[PDB]
């Protein structure tokens, strides 16, 4: 699972 | 250095995965610049310097650490008291100069993130509108 700006 | 040696040491760990990186990493990061706050202005230096530095498919990666750091730590320490944002502010201009120098389809990535800092005040909107410009130019280039 990649790091995403949008998730918490 | 080593509370700043340990925040290298994650930093420099991510040449060890091809992109994207994943969430457990970024929090590995994160958790290390955290730690070594004392030396928050090292740490925005080392980030930086990596920016600066890294292979084009780095960039992205580079800036979701400044991302992930300054959430991180606003949640933490609080949204007015956190040392991140307003410290990566001050060389803001050249880094995203450099961030800019990514592939070609990595840019909408950048506007991502500069979209979100502006709507959740994350950076001020002074500070982000020349970021956003600098996208657009480099488009009609």
């Amino acid at each position: 699972p990649s790091y995403s700006p949008t998730s918490p | 250095m080593e509370a700043v040696k340990t925040f290298n040491s994650e930093l420099y760990s991510l040449n060890d995965y091809k992109p994207p990186i994943s969430k457990a990493k970024m929090t590995q990061i994160t958790k290390a610049a955290i730690k070594a706050i004392k030396f928050y202005k090292h740490v925005v230096q080392s980030v930086e310097k990596f920016i600066q530095k890294c292979k084009p498919e780095y960039k992205v990666p580079g800036l979701y650490v400044i991302d992930s750091i300054v959430r991180q730590s606003r949640h933490q320490f609080g949204q007015e008291k956190d040392v991140f944002a307003p410290r990566f502010s001050n060389n803001i201009i050249s880094t995203f100069q450099n961030l800019y120098r990514c592939p070609g389809d990595d840019k909408s990535k950048i506007v991502t993130v500069l979209n979100l800092w502006q709507k959740n005040n994350v950076f001020k909107s002074e500070i982000i509108q020349p970021l956003l410009d600098m996208a657009a130019a480099l488009e009609h280039h």
